[PDB]
């Protein structure tokens, strides 16, 4: 189920992985080849997947309608690149060590723990509130006075390529 | 030692809010603060108490002006006993910025 | 009285995940914020009531870690203050993980 | 291996498990069901009615091949999770095509000035070059005139 594991964590659940619509992805059921008192780390490693995929499901449907929200989409997908990177890390691992166990995948994978639930109450006010127009431009700064150096340093990015598009209206104009 | 230098390195990145605000207070000319946490409700920490005064007096001085990296800072001090000596050398930094805000 | 007999080994990994700030383990199951060992827990050796000694010292500890790991979660699910002193004692916890990770190996 | 397999599928090529744990599946609709638009471009621009239309016909087919050569160059053989994340960010491009042609459609100056509002549409993302290169052939013969 090693494998099995880093499938889900990309956006394929399975039998063993269960998905739902409202929930999101959790173990199914108690399993023999697990231990009793093992299966609570899954489900909140599954928890971090569970927000990658509401990602790509409002990345797909690109829902609302302008520009800069679209821009803001794809400025969300260069952030979420390292998430790509690392997960891909592991698999030169196992293939080497077979013997590995879950408890390193939670050492090594910290750090997105704590930038995604940050980072997706941002996509919420969206949805919630309808922030259509330029009006984009100031959640992202509201939120990018947090405290957190990484949450910082991730929506900057965002916003160095969100403003990408008023600068070329903005030339195009003046 | 390894228990100060865990204390220590839990106090910076602790500290780091009002050293911002602080901060962005003397440069930018106003106090942005949120939830009014800052102490200054426009009851006292000792931390800042033996230099307060002159951080006042110049906030409130740059305020009346335009009408008309602080935490990157200590943390380079670090680099070239602990935390009282220590500590007395991080007002040089909001000390000579306050005397140009005044002057 | 009837007990569980676990192994030896079995127990060190226990405790591992107790100082990793997991729950819900087969040992040290907490009732109400509390950890605190079973009742039916003996090995070959240390007469049932040694382990019951050993095993207390260090939910001790977890009760140290399991609360923190209590308060980082209220905060994760614009203070700027509490929020900025979570990630010092968030920072912390990773390499402190990593050297009981390691272990494992 | 397999990578032999899913690679082989962006070319058009039938293979064991693509006629015409269990989970791989899932996996494999989101690579395969890449290719099921790729066929349906040939299938849609293979003539060399309207003048305007075939250059823009002309054009599409100086980029497939480019999409032709970018696949076949780079893995030999890697694993399978590299396959999906490596052809996602140029994958579903290949999807947006579709909502561009069929798979009616225009002719004459109602086509070459229906591309140039699909400009505007989306300036500022990465679909800038393609539509633009599109529209930088789509029009050679009509400057002629």
């Amino acid at each position: 189920m090693i494998h099995e594991l880093l499938l889900a964590l990309s956006g394929y659940p399975g039998s063993i992985f269960t998905w739902n619509k409202r929930s999101g992805l959790q173990v199914s059921q108690d399993f023999p080849f697990l231990h009793p008192s093992e299966t609570s780390v899954l489900n909140r490693l599954c928890r971090l997947g569970t927000d990658y995929i509401r990602f790509t499901e409002f990345i797909e449907q690109y829902t609302l309608h302008g520009i800069y929200l679209r821009a803001f989409c794809t400025g969300l997908d260069s952030v979420l690149q390292p998430y790509r990177q690392a997960l891909l890390d592991l698999e030169q691992e196992f293939l080497g060590d077979p013997h590995l166990s879950i408890s390193h995948v939670n050492y090594f994978l910290d750090q997105f723990q704590l930038l995604f639930p940050s980072v997706m109450v941002v996509v919420e006010q969206i949805k919630s509130q309808k922030i259509h127009g330029c009006q984009i431009l100031e959640t992202v700064y509201k939120h990018s006075c947090g405290g957190l150096p990484p949450v910082r340093s991730a929506l900057e990015k965002i916003l160095a390529v969100c403003h990408g598009v008023m600068y070329k209206q903005l030339s195009a104009w003046m | 030692e390894q228990t100060v230098s865990l204390l220590f390195s839990l106090w910076v990145e602790t500290v780091r809010p009002y050293l911002q605000t602080v901060d962005e207070w003397i440069v930018h000319g106003h106090l942005w603060d949120g939830a009014r946490e800052f102490i200054i409700q426009r009851t006292m920490v000792s931390f800042l108490k033996p230099v307060l005064k002159q951080i006042i007096m110049a906030g409130k001085s740059m305020q009346l002006l335009k009408n008309l990296e602080l935490d990157d800072v200590h943390d380079p001090l670090l680099a070239i006993t602990f935390e009282l000596t220590l500590r007395s050398c991080l007002y040089p930094h909001i000390d000579k910025q306050y005397l140009d805000c005044c002057g | 009285d009837d007990r569980v007999l676990v192994t030896e080994t079995q127990v060190i990994r226990e405790t591992l995940w107790l100082l990793s700030g997991v729950k819900k383990l087969f040992i040290f199951q907490l009732i109400d914020g509390k950890v605190t060992v079973r009742n039916n827990i003996i090995v070959t050796h240390l007469t049932h009531s040694c382990l019951r000694s050993v095993l207390e010292q260090i939910a001790a500890y977890g009760q140290v870690v399991f609360r923190l790991q209590e308060f980082i979660d209220e905060v994760m699910g614009p203070f700027r203050t509490y929020q900025a002193f979570m990630w010092a004692l968030y920072k912390y916890f990773i390499s402190f993980k990593e050297e009981l990770a390691e272990i494992e190996k | 291996e397999l990578v032999k397999d899913v690679l082989n599928v962006l070319i058009g090529v039938v293979s064991a498990t693509f006629s015409l744990p269990e989970s791989i599946s899932s996996l494999l609709s989101e690579v395969a069901e890449y290719g099921t638009c790729y066929t349906r471009l040939s299938h849609f621009s293979l003539q060399p009615k309207g003048l305007v239309f075939q250059a823009f016909t002309s054009g599409l087919r100086r980029y497939l091949q480019y999409y032709r050569a970018c696949v076949l160059s780079t893995p030999p053989t890697l694993s399978l999770l590299t396959i999906g994340f490596l052809f996602k960010k140029l994958g579903r491009q290949l999807r947006y095509l579709a909502e561009l042609c069929g798979v009616a459609f225009p002719t004459g100056v109602k086509l070459l000035s229906y591309l140039y509002q699909e400009a505007l549409h989306n300036c500022s993302n990465e679909h800038y070059p393609v539509l633009l290169s599109l529209l930088k052939t789509s029009c050679e013969p009509y400057t002629r005139f």
